[PDB]
């Protein structure tokens, strides 16, 4: 998110990381992208654009929201 | 013109389309003889193609950016700009035939309900009666309206079976 | 009655089955569990080692395959245990009872893991 | 008429056997026995599949469910004109008799029978489902 | 002959003749007036 | 067990009793029809829900009705 | 000792149109006329169910015999049309001169509504639809060289068609054979073995020896067709025949003096394919039909009719009695002489299996000239005769169950082979059930294993030739054995029967006619798919036959009949228990299994056999991608269905544009069928009630009460549309593809 907010036009958002022991090495390399540590999925739900529009700018902004909603749950 | 369309007679894409179709036919032509059977058939096709493109332009149709005729359905726009023959006039052409067929069938169905065995008059058609009703259907719009005003077109609500409610 | 057939009713077949651990009555359920577990556990290592994802590694193939065979025996032991819980909640053989089956499942785990370990020792 | 008593030693038809016979249910829950008298030896069709020869005199068969017994009863009655009767037998040894419940086949009206599950109304006079709601269980308007 | 003409009056026979006639009329019209798109 | 109900439009044709493949129904005396007999359902615990009885009833609407209910070994028609 | 003799009845029935005007006359139920629309469907459904109209076997047999004359008369009209259209609307004469460059065509369309574009450029100064029926190759092999010869056959075909319809009328209304006549099975086999097959083979050998061989010998030499001697000149002038085949100079003396080796020049045993035309040697084909003629003529003298010598079929059956099978084949003779359905069940089973065998042998041993290099004809003929065989086999199950319900009588069957089979049906179905589950996992699971390993980037873990291997060692051994047969086991054969076993390819006109076919891991996997889908089809059909009369669910299923929808929602639900429904389900699986068979054939041939021969070597249509790609489901989707459907979807604006339209239309009919399969008539009867109300409101309600289709007709309508749409979709896809590239 923090990298995407800088250049949203030319960066693919990341949904979450992949830990699949069944993967082969070509699969691990194939899904590594976006400057991530390892394989990741690209987000398609638009939460990046939504959260960026409503004022979120850093990962700590998302962390506080996550704990707040877990408490509300 | 209407909705940004242009007359096909003035459309550049429309003219180019005719050349493409004729060019395709001409390409096949040059592999035959002058007056062989295949050559004559191909020449006949080209004549119809040229006639078709002249007729549509002469009819004053509208062509889009695709260079293909488009039809106008609004009665006001059709009568305003002389496109009544695309949809509006054919609308009343179909309904006359559709009502003709339906009215003739309804007359025959009522006619045989009076017979002793109506079911056998449906699988085995009473051709003399059907031909008689076929000709009298030409005036169905007049007969149809008069039934409506006299109240004999519809059954009574009390004579129609319905499910529990 | 039922359709008689040599396979269903033959002398040679009947004697062979009567000597199997499952049908050999008079033996404690735990001991039968160990005897059955050892046989299956020993065989279970074969396919994992030869056709596993790490089969082409020189030395890791033996360890990885056997370690996966041990895991499957553990899962099977759970299946045996819960089956006894569901089936026996309230007859001639002690095995088909709540007390007998629980001992049987425990023996299978001990025998099965021993068989997997014994299979590994054969390789190295 | 008095309730017949089953004779377990009754001879059974000449049948080789099949795989369509009794299962473990017969040993744990129940099974059914059908008996009848045969005028002459004849071939009939087993509801479980195959053909069997009925001995002259008493015959006895065992089936896995009631419908199988009453399927054979229809054959014997309609085609060979016999009069069979069958029971329900439990693993504990108890024997329950039925069909004919009172000795007369149900198709024929007999005095002494008491009407059961008879509603003195038409189907169209049942109440609406809303009026039998929250009655403790799913209840149709026909039940009340 | 009365029965034979009765057979020709059966529904399948009438439909075959009727649609054969109807189809022929439409085919012939398009043979002499090819490519009709607008009443004109 | 299924629920089987006999309604007062029965004409005592006996066709439902003949059709039933499990001897669930029987005929009993009655005074509400010309035949002076009515169908009865004393053994519904053996009913399987085939609805052969409803197929055989001449009256309109049916005079015998089957409402499928709780399942069991007998009503599910199992031999195992 | 009832003598075998002709027995008929005079004027059994009167020829009148009275009953033509009374629909339903044949059945008591439908004779009263219609009250609901259900009557109309019942009229057509039961029209040919003779066994249910009357209980008299003699009356049933007479209708069957004449209904067969009507079928023969229809085939002659169809055959006459094919020969006539070849004479008048084909480019056959031009094709004879340049067979390798001119596409066969025998259908021409009229110039209306712009459909004349379907008259494509096929060659020979001719415009028409290209045909894949292979009639041009058949006519060339027989020696037809002019449209006059085609025209005369068509006229003869119509005369035969008229004779067939006269025979049907004569043998039903004038002189109808009696029941005792129909039951001479020994006599019928004698005439049909030695008379129909035997003399038919000998007569055709006469045509080949005297017409086909001389004409095709000159055609292959390059002689202009118009300059070849006419067939009657070859027959009348032994001098001409001697020039082509010197053996004719000796007449028929060698035949009667047993010097049969004199005829070695035109009665050969070469084997292989003719290099000039790419088809089987006609001299080999003539010796085949001469040998077959003698074998069948001997076969026709086996059964005893009127003169003591011979076999009694009843005695043979009753003598074959073993320890494991109780009574044995006792009672089968009475079953097979009193049940038409039992006879039909056997004949459909083997006739269908024969049609499938024809498909395999004709492609591997192309019997006609220029058949092999015409890839459209090869693909069409193999696919056509596989579908015919598939439907016939499913019918065999249908009519085996009809026998079991209607014609089966326990009194005649006690402890015989038939009875004992019924008494362990649970053992049979339970074992066949397990085999299908085993075959489904270990054949289709391998494809799922490969697809997952490939998607995970683990190609080394796949089942393939470059990975874990599954070689058809048994099939490969047989291919090598047949390749070396001429050396030791068939010394007098010059070449192997087919070029599929091995050796060198034969190329005609720059295209491969046939070459060795290699079997690898992909072939191993696909073959075990065939075994899986065939075994499942047997399970469904065999289950229906064995449980037609009763089961543990419906103990009295026979009384319900052969074709009923259910026995109600009781016992949990009994939908589709009747034996008719096992045919209904069996049709889907037969369609599923044969679709893979014709996809296997189409991809394997294009990838490994068909192609263009050039200086460097053979380049195949799909470039040998079968071996590496057909081991995953994704490979079939991408490389076969997606890539090869390019031709059909780009057909608009060309002569093949018709296949594009039918490709879409077939997709439509298939999806339309799911409406009938996924729904039930309860919804539709209520829908019609509201529709009928509108008609009642307008005094236009019909006298024949509308009814939703029955439960069974919904299933029949569903499967018929499902099959038509699915099969027509492949039909368009195959022809537009192979015609475009092949
Ligand atoms: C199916 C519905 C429908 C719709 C969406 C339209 C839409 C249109 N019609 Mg059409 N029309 C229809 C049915 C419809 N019509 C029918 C059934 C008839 C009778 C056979 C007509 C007869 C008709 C005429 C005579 C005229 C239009 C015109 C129009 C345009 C503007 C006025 C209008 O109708 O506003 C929206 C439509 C409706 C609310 C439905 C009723 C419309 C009535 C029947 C016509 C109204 C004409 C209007 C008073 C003209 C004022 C001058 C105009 C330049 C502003 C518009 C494109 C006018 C035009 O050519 O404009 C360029 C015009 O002169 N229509
Ligand atoms: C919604 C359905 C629909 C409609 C509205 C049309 C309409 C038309 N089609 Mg199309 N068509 C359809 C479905 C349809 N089609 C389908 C499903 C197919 C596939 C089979 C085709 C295939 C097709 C072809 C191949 C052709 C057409 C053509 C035509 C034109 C025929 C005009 C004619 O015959 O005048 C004849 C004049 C008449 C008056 C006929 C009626 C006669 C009665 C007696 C009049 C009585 C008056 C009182 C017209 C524009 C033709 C064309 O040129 O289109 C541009 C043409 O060649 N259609
Ligand atoms: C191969 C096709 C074929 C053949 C050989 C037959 C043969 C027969 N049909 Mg069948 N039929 C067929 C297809 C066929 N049908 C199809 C596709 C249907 C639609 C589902 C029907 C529907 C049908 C009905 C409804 C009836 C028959 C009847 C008959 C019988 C008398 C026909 C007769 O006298 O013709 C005489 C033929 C000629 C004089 C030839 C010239 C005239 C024709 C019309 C051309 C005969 C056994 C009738 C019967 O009695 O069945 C027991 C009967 O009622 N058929
Ligand atoms: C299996 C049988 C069969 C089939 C499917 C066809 C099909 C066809 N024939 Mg052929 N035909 C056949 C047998 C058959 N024929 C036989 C046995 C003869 C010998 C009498 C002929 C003689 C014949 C002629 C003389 C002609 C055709 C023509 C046609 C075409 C148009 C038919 C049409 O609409 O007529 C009109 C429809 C009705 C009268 C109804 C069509 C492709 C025509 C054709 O291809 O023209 C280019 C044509 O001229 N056929
Ligand atoms: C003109 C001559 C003639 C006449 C008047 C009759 C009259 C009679 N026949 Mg006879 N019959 C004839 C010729 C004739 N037959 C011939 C040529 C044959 C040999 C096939 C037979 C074989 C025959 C049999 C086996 C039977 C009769 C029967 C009958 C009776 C009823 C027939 C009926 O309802 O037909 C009406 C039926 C039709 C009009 C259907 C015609 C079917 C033909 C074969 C055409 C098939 C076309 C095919 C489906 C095309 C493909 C369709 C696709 C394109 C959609 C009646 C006494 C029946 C009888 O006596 O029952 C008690 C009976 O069982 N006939
Ligand atoms: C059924 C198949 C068949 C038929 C019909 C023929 C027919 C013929 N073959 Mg062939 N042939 C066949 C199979 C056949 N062959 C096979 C399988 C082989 C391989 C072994 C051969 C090998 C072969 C050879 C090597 C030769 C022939 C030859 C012939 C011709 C002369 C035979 C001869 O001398 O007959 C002798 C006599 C008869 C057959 C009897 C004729 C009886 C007549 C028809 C009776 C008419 C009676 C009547 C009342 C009179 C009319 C009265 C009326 C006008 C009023 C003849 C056209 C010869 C030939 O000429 O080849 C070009 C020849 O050399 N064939
Ligand atoms: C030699 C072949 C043969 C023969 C002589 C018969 C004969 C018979 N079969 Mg059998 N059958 C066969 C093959 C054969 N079958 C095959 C191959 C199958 C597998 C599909 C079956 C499956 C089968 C079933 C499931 C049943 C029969 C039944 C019957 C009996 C009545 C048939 C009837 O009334 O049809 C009347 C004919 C029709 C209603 C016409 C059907 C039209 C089809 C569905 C059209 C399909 C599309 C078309 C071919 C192409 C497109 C058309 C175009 C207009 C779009 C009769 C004894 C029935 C019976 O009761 O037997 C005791 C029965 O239930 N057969
Ligand atoms: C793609 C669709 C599809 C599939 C997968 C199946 C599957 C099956 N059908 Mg069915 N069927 C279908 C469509 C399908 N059918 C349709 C459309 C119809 C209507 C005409 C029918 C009608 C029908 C009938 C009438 C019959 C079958 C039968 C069968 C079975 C064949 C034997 C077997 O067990 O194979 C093995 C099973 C498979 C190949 C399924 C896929 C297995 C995967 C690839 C591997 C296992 C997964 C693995 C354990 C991982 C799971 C992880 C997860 C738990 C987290 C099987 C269960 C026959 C049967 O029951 O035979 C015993 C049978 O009689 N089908
Ligand atoms: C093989 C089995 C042959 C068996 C064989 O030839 O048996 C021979 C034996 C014949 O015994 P009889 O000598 O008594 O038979 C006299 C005959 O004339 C028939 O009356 O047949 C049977 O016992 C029938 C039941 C066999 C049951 C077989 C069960 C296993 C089926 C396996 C199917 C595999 C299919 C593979 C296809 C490639
Ligand atoms: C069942 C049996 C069916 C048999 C049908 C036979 C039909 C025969 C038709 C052809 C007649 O011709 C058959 O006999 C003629 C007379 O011997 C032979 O004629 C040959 O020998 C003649 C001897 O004088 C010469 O004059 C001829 O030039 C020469 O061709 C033909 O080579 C042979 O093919
Ligand atoms: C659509 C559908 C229907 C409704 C379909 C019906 C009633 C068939 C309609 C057939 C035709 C279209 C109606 C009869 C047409 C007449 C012959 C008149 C035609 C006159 C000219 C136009 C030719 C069922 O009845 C049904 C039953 C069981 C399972 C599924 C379904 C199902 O899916």
């Amino acid at each position: 998110f923090e990298q995407w907010v800088t250049d949203p036009v030319h960066i693919r958002p990341i949904a979450h990381a992949i830990w699949d022991p069944h993967f082969g090495q070509p699969a691990v390399e194939a899904f590594t992208r976006g400057g991530a540590s390892g394989p990741v999925n690209i987000s398609t739900s638009g939460v990046y654009q939504w959260w960026y529009t409503i004022g979120m700018r850093t990962n700590q902004d998302l962390y506080v929201g996550s704990v707040f909603l877990a408490l509300v749950s | 013109d209407i909705a940004g369309l242009t007359p096909c007679s003035e459309s550049k894409a429309y003219a180019k389309l005719e050349k493409k179709e004729l060019k395709t036919l001409e390409k096949r032509l040059k592999q035959y003889e002058a007056d062989s059977a295949p050559a004559v058939a191909l020449k006949a096709t080209m004549e119809r193609t040229k006639a078709r493109f002249a007729n549509y332009a002469k009819a004053g149709l509208l062509c889009g950016n695709d260079g293909l005729p488009h039809l106008i359905a609004d009665p006001g726009l059709a009568l305003k700009y002389g496109h009544a023959g695309e949809v509006f006039i054919p609308t009343f052409g179909f309904l006359y035939v559709a009502g003709y067929i339906g009215y003739v069938g309804r007359q025959y169905l009522i006619a045989v309900k009076g017979e002793a065995k109506p079911t056998d008059k449906e699988i085995i058609i009473d051709v003399p009666l059907a031909t008689k009703l076929a000709w009298q259907g030409a005036g169905w719009p007049l007969a149809a309206v008069q039934e409506l005003q006299r109240g004999t077109l519809l059954e009574k609500e009390e004579n129609i079976t319905v499910s529990p409610r | 009655g039922m359709l008689e057939t040599p396979v269903t009713s033959a002398p040679i077949v009947a004697t062979y089955l009567s000597n199997l651990p499952a049908y050999r009555t008079g033996v404690a359920p735990v001991l039968r569990g160990v005897e059955i577990g050892l046989a299956h556990g020993f065989l279970l290592a074969g396919p994992f080692i030869k056709l596993g994802p790490l089969r082409n590694v020189p030395e890791t193939a033996e360890i990885a395959g056997s370690l996966s065979a041990a895991g499957l025996v553990l899962i099977l032991a759970l299946c045996l245990s819960i089956y006894g819980s569901a089936q026996f909640q309230s007859a001639r053989d002690p095995l088909f009872s709540a007390d007998g089956w629980s001992e049987f499942a425990a023996g299978f785990l001990v025998g099965g893991e021993a068989g997997v370990a014994w299979a590994y020792v054969c390789t190295q | 008429w008095t309730v017949p008593t089953l004779n377990p030693d009754t001879p059974s038809p000449i049948f080789g056997g099949s795989t369509g016979g009794l299962l473990r249910k017969a040993q744990t829950e129940e099974f059914y026995v059908i008996t009848w008298e045969a005028k002459k030896e004849q071939i009939f069709e087993m509801p479980t599949g195959g053909a069997a020869i009925m001995r002259q005199g008493p015959n006895l068969l065992k089936f896995g469910k009631k419908e199988q017994c009453l399927a054979l009863t229809t054959q014997l009655r309609n085609k060979f004109k016999l009069t069979p009767c069958f029971y329900r037998v439990f693993p504990d040894g108890k024997v329950q008799y039925l069909h004919p419940a009172d000795g007369v086949y149900p198709e024929k009206v007999n005095a002494g029978r008491v009407g059961a599950n008879q509603n003195m109304r038409r189907i169209g006079q049942n109440v609406n489902p809303i009026k039998v709601k929250f009655s403790g269980r799913m209840m149709s308007p026909a039940e009340i | 002959m009365k029965d034979f003409t009765t057979y020709l009056s059966t529904a399948p026979v009438i439909a075959t003749i009727w649609f054969t006639f109807t189809a022929g009329l439409l085919i012939e019209i398009n043979r002499y007036f090819p490519d009709p798109l607008v009443f004109s | 067990a299924h629920i089987v109900k006999i309604y007062d439009t029965c004409i005592g044709c006996t066709q439902c009793v003949r059709a039933c493949p499990l001897d669930v129904l029987e005929m009993v005396p009655w005074d509400g029809c010309k035949a002076s007999q009515m169908a009865s359902a004393p053994r519904t615990e053996d009913c399987v829900g085939c609805k052969r009885c409803e197929t055989a009833c001449p009256t309109d609407f049916l005079s015998v009705r089957v409402y499928l209910g709780s399942e069991s070994t007998r009503s599910m028609g199992l031999s195992y | 000792a009832k003598k075998v003799k002709i027995a008929v009845d005079r004027n059994p029935v009167e020829t009148s149109f009275e009953k033509w005007a009374k629909p339903g006359h044949f059945s008591r139920t439908l004779s009263k006329g219609p009250n609901t629309t259900t009557w109309i469907w019942n009229l057509h459904a039961d029209a040919h169910d003779f066994d249910s109209h009357t209980s008299d076997l003699e009356e049933i047999s007479r209708k069957v015999f004449s209904a067969h004359f009507g079928q023969l008369g229809i085939i002659f009209i169809w055959l006459s049309g094919m020969y006539f259209h070849g004479a008048r609307f084909s480019n056959y004469e031009a094709w004879l001169s340049d067979p390798t460059h001119i596409k066969p065509s025998a259908q021409v369309v009229w110039p209306i509504v712009g459909q004349e574009i379907l008259n494509g450029d096929v060659g020979g100064g001719f415009q028409g639809i290209q045909i894949t029926s292979g009639f041009f190759q058949l006519w060339r092999a027989s020696g037809i060289t002019s449209e006059l010869q085609l025209y005369t056959t068509a006229i003869g075909g119509l005369v035969m068609a008229a004779a067939m319809f006269f025979a049907g009328w004569f043998h039903y209304h004038k002189a109808a054979p009696k029941l005792e006549w129909f039951q001479n099975v020994e006599s019928m086999l004698n005439h049909h073995l030695g008379g129909l097959l035997g003399l038919g083979s000998l007569a055709w050998a006469g045509h080949q020896i005297h017409v086909s061989l001389p004409v095709n010998k000159l055609l292959d030499a390059g002689v202009d067709p118009k300059e070849i001697p006419l067939p009657h000149d070859l027959l009348l002038n032994r001098a001409i025949m001697a020039d082509l085949y010197p053996s004719f100079a000796k007449g028929i003396a060698p035949f009667f003096t047993l010097n049969w080796s004199e005829y070695s020049d035109f009665l050969t045993f070469k084997g292989g394919l003719n290099p000039v035309t790419g088809g089987l040697w006609l001299s080999d084909t003539a010796h085949h039909h001469v040998a077959i003629a003698v074998l069948f003529l001997v076969a026709g003298h086996m059964y005893r009719t009127n003169w003591g010598i011979g076999h009694s079929m009843k005695e043979i059956l009753e003598a074959h009695r073993g320890p494991f099978t109780g009574e044995g084949h006792v009672g089968l003779y009475e079953i097979l002489t009193t049940s038409w359905h039992a006879q039909l069940a056997i004949n459909l089973a083997l006739f269908g299996s024969l049609s499938i065998i024809v498909a395999h042998h004709m492609y591997a041993m192309p019997p006609y000239p220029y058949l092999a290099t015409d890839y459209g004809t090869q693909l069409s003929l193999f696919t056509h005769h596989t579908w015919i065989g598939g439907f016939c086999i499913v019918g065999a199950g249908a009519h085996a169950a009809i026998f079991m319900v209607r014609d089966y009588d326990p009194t005649n069957n006690y402890n015989n082979l038939l009875d004992r089979v019924i008494r362990h049906r649970d053992a049979i179905i339970s074992h066949l059930n397990w085999v299908c589950i085993f075959l489904g996992f270990h054949s289709f699971g391998l494809y799922i294993h490969n697809d997952t390993m490939s998607a995970l980037g683990r190609p080394q873990d796949m089942f393939s030739d470059t990975a874990i291997q599954l070689q058809p060692v048994f099939a490969q051994w047989i291919q090598n054995t047949h390749f070396l047969a001429p050396q030791l086991t068939a010394p007098n054969a010059l070449a192997a029967t087919s070029l599929t076993w091995g050796g060198d390819l034969v190329a005609v006109g720059g295209k491969v006619a046939m070459m060795p076919i290699s079997l690898g891991t992909s072939d191993f996997m696909v073959h075990h798919i065939h075994a899986f889908t065939i075994h499942v089809t047997v399970l469904i059909l065999l289950k229906g036959v064995l449980f037609a009369r009763s089961s543990r669910l419906i103990p009295d299923k026979a009384n319900l009949g052969f074709r009923f929808p259910c026995d109600g929602p009781g016992r949990g639900g009994t939908c589709q228990v009747s034996a008719w429904d096992h045919v209904f389900l069996g049709l889907f699986w037969m369609y599923n299994s044969l679709s893979i068979v014709i996809f296997h054939f189409s991809w394997k041939m294009q990838s490994d056999v068909w192609g263009t021969v050039t200086a460097s070597g053979v380049s195949h249509i799909t470039g040998g991608n079968f071996a590496q790609s057909a081991n995953t489901i994704n490979g079939w989707l991408r490389d076969f269905l997606w890539a090869q459907s390019s031709q059909v979807i780009q057909s608009y604006g060309s002569a093949l544009s018709a296949y594009g339209l039918i490709f879409l239309g077939a997709h439509f009919v298939w999806a339309f069928s799911l409406m009938f399969l996924f729904s039930g008539r309860g919804y539709w009867q209520e829908l019609i009630e509201s529709i009928v109300w509108a008609h009642n409101k307008l005094k236009v309600a019909p006298a024949i009460q509308p009814r939703a289709l029955s439960i069974t007709q919904g299933r029949a309508v569903g499967v018929a549309h499902y099959l038509l749409g699915g099969i027509a979709t492949t039909w368009s896809f195959f022809l537009a593809r192979i015609i475009s590239v092949g």
